[PDB]
């Protein structure tokens, strides 16, 4: 019985008021331990002070920063009904993956794969979540596309953090060279990856989300470049002497969200500033490729499906407000394709719907960019958005969308029946 | 497995006069389909040195090279052309593995030893074993030299891939009773396998080396200079630009006939049209049509489509039939009241290709098919679909269409029929270009097909995996 | 304002379904819109 | 000599303030020492910017 | 694809349904009738054409 | 109802002075350019 | 939503959406008893003061 929690992500995830830092403090973090780790006071008490002046419960947009909030603010600056909110969130997506395989028949393997990943999409490798921070560990059948051609080993290079990278930052609107971090995401946080983004999201938000990308090259050296941020010594001055340091944006974006009594504005806005360092990239968009399993391939041998993640993104449930210039609306998949977000985040898609109504719906039925408006090569189908756009916010909800993606495959087809499904 | 073995025997064999050494190669997923794989005929393979000369051609240049002029009589040289390209294409011996394998594991379940210097596995879904030759006029061989690869199916369809020595040999050239050949080519294994791409980076398969290979022993030499490379690469840029001088010079030819007509586009397809239409939008979207087919152009472009049956050998003397049964007098009675029923003239339906250009969306389509016939009521031309169906794009406000007629005349075209026509001017390229990019596939016999040409098709052989394997 | 010049010296009225034969309709906004959507189109894609 | 291409990298292309000297900021120096060895990448400023940006975030790190 | 979106959406044209789609907005006991023109399609549980 | 015109020999449509100039102007900044695409290919 | 039948109504015949057919709750023709703000649209609608 996590009800209560999941009542809480209902009412966080549709509020229009989601805050703005959060999905900057996403990508800024960019799913990294490390970032988080740096950052991690900050985040702790950003929620607290956030959930004490409205009754949501914020962070919840991204699955990295929600289970590294129930992991790492479990010590300590955290009371503990919002970490057993986290980790109630954290448990629903492990009582759904409960439920994905076959615990009690999957004992095998096949064809060097797992026994489970034949029954179920959920625990297939070649099944990427829509939002990607890492690259997975296994990539047997996918070839990924950055520009044109799949990514050879020596096109993908690890960034380094640490020091210098000039040319790197200067890259940062190119595509070819895929940068990733020095970290691979193994099957069982893929797995879950996979429910956070397909099972709990549309179910939650009503198929009403969106993703974006930002212009953060641009948006940090005018954020960050006060000559407040650049002489940091080893405050308590005034309010308005902070304000006229940090900027006018800063000040909009931060001013009442983490700036409790105990530490003025400025030594939030410098705790945000060190998590920069971790800087990533722009938004792209990537292309998966792969052939089916080896018991799926008996029928159309060259089918090699088509399936499309986005990768130094964000997954979003509000139009943003004072970060909209900097920011672009990347309707890619059947889910995160809420015409009205992108439609305030970008003029022509507005004057595009106005002129079409009928596309304002959210069944799935929006015109995805002819780019990613493959359906069939696609796993997930209009039907998945059909039914999701309408389904009741029950965690049950979410669970009858793990099951639907149980596979056709004869393997799959004898694990249910012996298991009398 | 075998088909390596018999090669590198029947080189073995052949060296002394064709002094070609084998080179055995496995291709995969990457190369081609599954369909491709189940349905191959033959694998061919053809060498073409530095200096861009093609091994079966006469060394110190040739007619080839003479440019063609356009006629359809001596169409680009000729059933002599096709016999000399027929000659430069050589040959391998092949087998087809269906079933997913890895092959460090499947050569360990056969009888070689592999010794490679890390067991990495190598998966692929399917495997194709083929083994192709390299020739050396002498002891020494040259790293400017490149090999082509083709795969060829029985609806006569082909691709092809070209790769040069230098990324086929980068470190083979440095790492230098009775007995049957057979279990000293067991016992002696391989161990060095490698990646190799085609010269546009396309295509991956891979090479095996087996050290009883018998051309390790003649201790032959290799270099690579660099001013050989680089006429190497200026021969590739030589091959690979024509059937893009081709779309330019149908672009020059477009622009030239519309500045010499004054911009007066007379119809030439039957379209209703209106007075009170406002033309100056139709006049700017052809000209924003007219960009896009120079931008989008591609090798499978009509005018290209089109110039390849020219090639075959039955167009010469289809030609000159054509021509003769063209130039003829009035009959005479006698021939009409007796002897044989008149000779049948040209169909009143003929079958064109062309490209269509859409300015509403950024879309073209170049391989199109459409059958053309002449209106009798007022002479213009109806484009009819392959099933029959009238085509109405040229109804369609947004479209531009390029149709070219098999004797090489073209027609643009804008909305409301009004075209502009040109002929294509193959001038400005050597014979020996056009022949050898484009050439229809010429079938020679094989098992399962009737020995009687014309007869109907038999079942397509198709060697599967998913049926038992057949004996 | 005369860039169409035609054969016929009176135009006949427009009959039959669109399959049987090629025609020419086309208002204005139509056209307008067309051109000025397909303009910037071509321009998007040392 | 170096002064030119210093002041240009510094003011051209940093467009920092001059108030901020050289002695008054090390790992500005640290950076000047990599920044002037590539002669390209000046028409996006904001690339050398954010370098510097982040170098100094990463000098405040505690650990 | 980043980058391109707005350009997409620049021009004002609809976008034609497709067959599963259209296949999907059908009543439970309407789906069989023969008002139904999608069924030509649907020979298969397992693949769709 | 709408009258239209039927097609034939005889008919043309003409061309404006300023489209024609533009053509030719776009005709010649494309073959002067040399931005083939196999020069592309080659790159 | 319950307005509307959000499952059927994805087409167009006019300017005026499926929806504007099905419920006059959806169409611009029906203004509210109190308005400030003139709609976006007035292709069939006059304002006479």
């Amino acid at each position: 019985d996590y009800e209560e929690t999941l009542r809480l992500f209902k009412t966080t995830v549709t509020s229009p008021n989601y805050p703005e830092l959060c999905y900057l403090v996403d990508v800024l973090v960019h799913g990294n331990v490390d970032a988080f780790l740096l950052i991690r006071t900050f985040v702790a008490r950003c929620i607290v002070n956030m959930f004490h002046t409205r009754q949501l419960l914020v962070f919840a947009h991204s699955y990295a920063l929600v289970t590294l909030i129930a992991e790492h603010l479990a010590d300590g600056a955290l009371p503990p009904q919002l970490l057993f909110h986290y980790r109630n969130l954290v448990a629903v997506l492990r009582l759904v993956t409960r439920i994905s395989a076959l615990p009690g028949l999957n004992n095998g393997q096949l064809a060097e794969e797992p026994l489970s990943a034949y029954v179920n999409a959920l625990h297939d490798h070649r099944l990427w979540p829509p939002f990607v921070t890492h690259l997975p560990r296994n990539m047997e059948g996918v070839q990924v596309v950055a520009d044109r051609q799949p990514l050879n080993p020596a096109n993908i290079e690890a960034r380094h953090h640490g020091v210098s990278d000039v040319p790197r930052l200067g890259a940062m609107d190119a595509d070819e060279p895929l940068f990733v971090d020095d970290y691979r995401a193994t099957d069982d946080e893929w797995t879950l990856q996979k429910v956070f983004y397909l099972c709990l999201m549309p179910a939650m938000t009503n198929n009403r989300a969106c993703g974006l990308g930002l212009n953060l090259k641009t948006l940090l050296v005018d954020l960050f470049y006060r000559p407040a941020f650049l002489l940091m010594p080893a405050p308590e001055d005034s309010i308005a002497a902070q304000r006229q340091a940090v900027g006018e944006m800063l000040t909009e974006l931060v001013e009442d969200v983490a700036t409790d009594a105990h530490t003025p504005l400025l030594q939030a806005c410098r705790e945000l500033f060190l998590a920069v360092q971790f800087v990533g990239e722009h938004v792209k968009v990537l292309e998966v490729r792969a052939p089916l399993d080896h018991a799926q391939r008996q029928g159309l041998p060259d089918f090699i499906s088509r399936q499309h993640v986005l990768y130094n993104g964000c997954c979003v449930v509000t139009a943003p407000k004072t970060l909209i210039e900097y920011s672009l609306p990347v309707p890619f998949h059947r889910f995160y394709s809420n015409p009205t977000i992108c439609a305030a985040l970008s003029d022509d898609i507005k004057r595009y719907v106005t002129e079409f109504p009928h596309y304002h719906r959210h069944d799935g039925g929006f015109p995805l960019p002819t780019a990613f408006a493959h359906e069939y090569h696609n796993w997930l189908r209009s039907p998945f958005s059909r039914y999701s756009a309408t389904c009741p916010n029950v965690l049950h909800s979410v669970m009858t969308l793990a099951a639907m993606l149980y596979k056709i495959s004869p393997v799959s087809l004898v694990l249910q029946t012996k298991a009398h499904i | 497995m075998e088909t390596h073995l018999y090669s590198d025997l029947a080189f073995e064999a052949r060296f002394a006069d064709d002094e070609q050494l084998p080179l055995h190669l496995v291709l995969d997923q990457e190369v081609l389909s599954n369909e491709e794989a189940e349905t191959l005929r033959y694998v061919y393979y053809r060498n073409v040195d530095s200096a861009g000369r093609s091994t079966g051609r006469a060394p110190g240049g040739d007619e080839d090279d003479a440019p063609a002029s356009d006629d359809a009589e001596d169409a680009v040289g000729g059933d002599r052309a096709f016999d000399r390209e027929r000659r430069t294409w050589q040959r391998a011996c092949f087998r087809v593995l269906p079933r997913p394998l890895e092959l460090l594991d499947y050569l360990r379940q056969s009888g070689l030893t592999v010794t490679l210097e890390k067991e990495q596995r190598v998966r692929m879904f399917y495997a194709v074993f083929t083994t192709l030759g390299l020739r050396c006029p002498d002891n020494r061989l040259s790293g400017a030299q490149t090999l082509h690869l083709r795969l060829v199916w029985p609806d006569g369809s082909y691709r092809d891939w070209e790769f040069l020595a230098r990324d086929l040999l980068r470190e083979e050239m440095e790492a230098n009773d009775e007995v049957a050949r057979t279990d000293e080519w067991k016992g002696a294994g391989v161990s060095r396998l490698r990646e190799v791409w085609d010269v546009q980076h396309r295509v991956r398969l891979r090479v095996l080396w087996y050290v009883n290979s018998f051309w390790r022993s003649r201790e032959l030499s290799y270099d690579d200079h660099e001013v050989e490379l680089y006429r190497a690469l200026d021969a590739y840029r030589a091959r690979i630009a024509v059937e893009y001088v081709l779309i330019r010079a149908v672009r020059d030819e477009i622009y030239a006939v519309l500045r010499r007509d004054g911009g007066a586009l007379p119809q030439r397809f039957a379209c209703h049209v209106s007075r009170n239409m406002s033309w100056r939008v139709v006049w700017e979207l052809c000209r924003h049509a007219l960009a896009l087919w120079m931008d989008w152009a591609d090798v499978r472009s009509c005018i290209i489509k089109a110039l390849t049956p020219r090639l075959s050998r039955g167009a010469a003397a289809a030609a000159q039939r054509a021509r003769r049964q063209r130039e003829r007098s009035a009959p005479k009675p006698q021939e009409l009241l007796f002897g044989p029923r008149n000779e049948s003239g040209p169909p009143a339906e003929q079958t064109w290709y062309a490209d269509v250009v859409r300015c509403v969306r950024a879309q073209v389509d170049l391989g199109v098919e459409v059958r053309a016939a002449r209106c009798p009521r007022t002479g213009l031309w109806i484009v009819r679909d392959r099933r029959g169906r009238l085509r109405r794009w040229l109804s369609q406000p947004e479209v531009c269409v390029l149709y070219v007629t098999p004797d090489l005349d073209f027609y643009w075209v804008l909305p409301g029929g009004f075209a502009v026509s040109s002929r294509v001017t193959l001038h400005g390229l050597a014979q020996r270009a056009l022949r050898d990019r484009f050439q229809n596939f010429e079938a020679v016999l094989a098992r399962g097909m009737h020995v009687e040409a014309g007869r109907q098709e038999p079942e397509t052989p198709r060697v599967s995996g998913r049926r038992l394997p057949f004996d | 304002m005369s860039l169409l010049h035609t054969f016929w010296r009176l135009p006949v009225a427009v009959f039959f379904e669109p399959h049987e034969e090629n025609v020419l309709r086309c208002p204005e906004r139509v056209l307008r819109r067309l051109l000025e959507d397909a303009a910037v189109t071509m321009r998007g894609g040392d | 000599k170096r002064d030119e291409k210093h002041r240009h990298v510094v003011n051209v292309v940093l467009e920092l303030p001059t108030e901020i000297s050289e002695a008054t900021h090390p790992v500005l120096a640290t950076m000047l020492s990599k920044y002037t060895r590539m002669s390209s990448l000046f028409n996006d400023k904001c690339a050398f910017k954010l370098d510097l940006l982040r170098m100094v975030a990463v000098s405040r790190t505690r650990r | 694809a980043a980058r391109r979106i707005p350009h997409f959406y620049r021009v004002r044209r609809e976008v034609p349904r497709t067959v599963n789609e259209m296949k999907q907005d059908f009543v439970v006991t309407d789906f069989y009738k023969v008002g139904n023109i999608t069924l030509y399609t649907e020979l298969h549980p397992f693949f769709d054409f | 109802v709408a009258v239209f015109f039927e097609p034939h020999e005889e008919n043309v449509l003409r061309c404006p002075e300023r489209v024609l100039r533009r053509l030719l102007e776009d005709a010649a900044v494309t073959m002067r350019g040399g931005g083939w695409r196999e020069d592309v290919l080659m790159d």
